[PDB]
RNA sequence: GCUGAAAGCAUCUAAGCACGAAACUUGCCCCGAGAUGAGUUCUCCCUGACCCUUUAAGGGUCCUGAAGGAACGUUGAAGAC
RNA sequence: GAUGUCGGCUCAUCACAUCCUGGGGCUGAAGUAGGUCCCAAGGGUAUGGCUGUUCGCCAUUUAAAGUGGUACGCGAGCUGG
RNA sequence: GUGAAGAGGGAAACAACCCAGACCGCCAGCUAAGGUCCCAAAGUCAUGGUUAAGUGGGAAACGAUGUGGGAAGGCCCAGAC
RNA sequence: CCCGGCGAGGGGAGUGAAAAAGAACCUGAAACCGUGUACGUACAAGCAGUGGGAGCACGCUUAGGCGUGUGACUGCGUACC
C-alpha cells in the first residue's frame, strides 16, 4: 500500500526483559497531508502527492503557493507521491498519520546515502591493494590494469574506477517495526538506514513480505 | 604521453571556450558618501551602509 | 537547359492511411518505403524528400510466411560487454506491435540524414484508431 | 504425455491439447524524456503607445521590467572546481 | 630508421567440449552412493610446505577447487626471482 | 593470361579472377560481364515443374516410412496386406 | 600642448615630396596571431574533396532569371614520397 515520508532523528537502543538490546532508528514521522489525487483518466495512473512538514512562507515562491491553495493545505518542505494498489482511496486534504503502519510488522526505507565525494578504487570497490614493500614503484593503491591487449583495443564500459560515491539514492529492505508511537509522532524500525541525521526517509510497507 | 598529430587551430578555440572571464553584474552605493563599491565591502574612503568606518 | 530539381520549401505531401491487418510483412513495407521517398513522383529528386505522409493501422496484425512467427530474431546490442539481446517475432508483437513495421521499413530507406527526414513521416498504430483526422487522410489500398 | 490420422494396426504430431530447469521475458534495487519520437499532470506571470520600409514569423524609438532567475553574503553530515 | 621474453601481483573479459549447484533418458539403477549420455553459461569455483618456476609432488580444506580464447590477456599498471 | 607498368564495370569491401584496353569535350544512343521487391539504375515479367528445410545463404563417412519422377517384379474379388 | 609614475607607450602640433620614411626607420612576401562584415554550423560519424544542388547575402540588369561569396541535403571517394 502506500507509505509516508518521515525525517531521521537518530539511533538509540530498546532494552526488553529478556535482556536484549534491539538497535533501533527513531523516524519522526508527523501527518501527511495529501496535495493531489492521479487517476487514469487525468494522468494515466492512480497516485496521491503528499507533503509534510512546514516551510518559510516568505520562501514559498508563487506558483508554489498555487499548489498548495488548490488543495486546502499548508505548505511543507517537498512533495513526494505514492502508487496506489487498486484498492485505495484518498481525497485533496486529507491527513494521513503515523497509525498506518500499525499492522505491519515489516517496512521499506529509502533515502539518500552520505556523501563521500571522489573516492578510489581500493574504498569504492573493495580492491585490493598490492605491495606497500618488496620494491614496489608509486603503485600501492593505484586500480592496476584496466583491460587486455591489441584484440579489444579498448576499455569496457561500466569498468569499476574511482568516482563520485555516496550521496544517492538507496534502499534497505524487510526491516522489522519494533514500535508505533502514535502520540509523539514516531516510528522506530530495528537496525539502521541511509543517511545522515536529518535527513528525508520514504517508509513503505515491505515489498518481499 | 605526447600528441601524434598537431591539434588545429579550430580545436585550440574550442578549448578555450569556457575561459571567457564575467565582469560584477553591478557596483552598489554607499548610502551616505554616495561612492560606487563592491557589495559587502567597504569603500575607498572607508565608508559601509553609511557608517563611516575607519580610514586611517 | 538544365535538368528540373525539385524545390523543399514547394513540393506537395499529401496524407494517406493503410490497414496493415493480414499484409505480408516484407511486401508491404516495400510499399511503404517507396512512397515515403517519392518514387511514384515524377518529381523525384534524390537529395530531395518528395514523399507521402502515411497511416499504418492495425500493426499487430501483420503476416508472415513460414515459421518466421516463431523463428525470426531480432537482435540487438546494448554496448555492454554482455550486450546482446535477443527477441523473437511473437514476443515483438507482444510487447511493442509498432516496432516490428517500424524496424522493416528503416532497413529499407536510404541511410543518411534525408533517410531519417524520411522516416519521420510514417505514423505506425497498433490499434485501428488514429487521432490525425485533421489531416484527412485517404485511404490507400496498399 | 493426452487424443489422433497419413498407414483399418501402431504412433507425443502432421490438425488440435497438457506438463517441463539456477538459462530467456518479468517480478526486486538504481539511473533514465538530448526517448531531437525532446512526453504527461498541477500551479504561477505578462492585457502600453508610436515611427520607418526592400511590407514580413521585418526593423527601430519611447514607456514598461512581471512570475522567476542569477549574483553577492553567512554556510552545510554537499563538495577537487 | 625496435611489436620488451617466462613467474608472480593487480584488474579482468568471452567461449562451452560443464568442476559445483539446476532439469532429464538408460543402467549389470533395491536403498545410500555411483556409471554413461542429453539439456543448461545464472551465480559460484581453496589456503599452505618445496622450487624462479607454469607445472608437479605433498599437507589440510571445499558443494566445487572446470577446460580454453583474449600479443601462450594485462611491465606508457607494479615486480625483476 | 593478367598484375608488375592498366584506369573503367562486375565479384558487398578485395594488385594477379570475370567483362573490357582511358587523346579531349557532351545533362545523346546501343551493349559486355553481372543484374532488374526496397537500400540501388532496370520484370513484384510470361508459361510448366521442384523445395517447406530460411534449404537457398558452409562440410564427410554413415543414418531415416521427408517428398517428386521413371522402368520392372512378387501376392491379389479361387478374397491379398 | 595633452594622458601617464618629472615613466614606458601613445594622441595632437611642427619639419618633409612622403612620418602607413620617427631612428625597433627603403621596399615589407610567407608561415603564424587578431578585429569587423556576409553565409553556414549544436540528431550527426571517416583523407574533408569532387559531381549534383536548395536557401541566404551582394553586384549587375531597358524584369534579361547572369556574376561573386557562402554550401542545407545527396552520388562517388582510405594523403604524398
Amino acid at each position: 500500500m502506500i507509505g509516508l515520508v518521515g525525517k531521521k532523528v537518530g539511533m538509540t537502543r530498546i532494552f526488553t526483559e529478556d535482556g536484549v538490546s534491539i538497535p533501533v532508528t527513531v523516524i519522526e514521522v508527523e501527518a501527511n497531508r495529501v496535495t493531489q489525487v492521479k487517476d487514469l483518466a487525468n494522468d494515466g495512473y492512480r497516485a496521491i502527492q503528499v507533503t509534510t512538514g512546514a516551510k518559510k512562507a516568505n520562501r514559498v515562491t508563487k506558483p508554489e503557493a498555487g499548489h498548495f491553495a488548490k488543495a486546502g493545505v499548508e505548505a511543507g518542505r517537498g512533495l513526494w507521491e505514492f502508487r496506489l494498489a487498486e484498492g485505495e482511496e484518498f481525497t485533496v486534504g486529507q491527513s494521513i498519520s503515523v497509525e498506518l503502519f500499525a499492522d505491519v510488522k515489516k517496512v521499506d526505507v529509502t533515502g539518500t546515502s552520505k556523501g563521500k565525494g571522489f573516492a578510489g578504487t581500493v574504498k569504492r570497490w573493495n580492491f585490493r591493494t598490492q605491495d606497500a614493500t618488496h620494491g614496489n614503484s608509486l603503485s600501492h593503491r593505484v586500480p592496476g590494469s584496466i583491460g587486455q591487449n591489441q584484440t579489444p583495443g579498448k576499455v569496457f564500459k561500466g569498468k569499476k574506477m574511482a568516482g563520485q560515491m555516496g550521496n544517492e539514492r538507496v534502499t534497505v529492505q524487510s526491516l522489522d517495526v519494533v514500535r508505533v508511537d502514535a502520540e509523539r509522532n514516531l516510528l522506530l524500525v530495528k537496525g539502521a538506514v541511509p543517511g545522515a541525521t536529518g535527513s528525508d526517509l520514504i517508509v513503505k510497507p515491505a515489498v518481499k513480505a | 604521453a605526447v600528441q601524434q598529430n598537431k591539434p588545429t587551430r579550430s580545436k585550440r578555440g574550442m578549448r578555450r571556450s569556457h575561459d571567457a572571464l564575467t565582469a560584477v553584474t553591478s557596483l552598489s552605493v554607499d548610502k551616505t558618501s554616495g561612492e560606487k563599491h563592491l557589495r559587502h565591502h567597504i569603500t575607498a574612503d572607508g565608508y559601509y551602509r553609511g557608517r563611516k568606518v575607519i580610514a586611517k | 537547359m538544365k535538368t528540373f530539381t525539385a524545390k523543399p520549401e514547394t513540393v506537395k505531401r499529401d496524407w494517406y492511411v493503410v490497414d496493415a491487418t493480414g499484409k505480408t510483412l516484407g511486401r508491404l513495407a516495400t510499399e511503404l518505403a517507396r512512397r515515403l521517398r517519392g518514387k511514384h513522383k515524377a518529381e523525384y529528386t534524390p537529395h530531395v524528400d518528395t514523399g507521402d505522409y502515411i497511416i499504418v493501422l492495425n500493426a499487430d496484425k501483420v503476416a508472415v510466411t513460414g515459421n518466421k512467427r516463431t523463428d525470426k530474431v531480432y537482435y540487438h546490442h546494448t554496448g555492454h560487454i554482455g550486450g546482446i539481446k535477443q527477441a523473437t517475432f511473437e514476443e515483438m508483437i507482444a510487447r511493442r506491435p509498432e516496432r516490428v513495421i517500424e524496424i522493416a521499413v528503416k532497413g529499407m530507406l536510404p541511410k543518411g540524414p534525408l533517410g531519417r527526414a524520411m522516416f519521420r513521416k510514417l505514423k505506425v498504430y497498433a490499434g485501428n484508431e488514429h487521432n490525425h483526422a485533421a489531416q484527412q487522410p485517404q485511404v490507400l489500398d496498399i
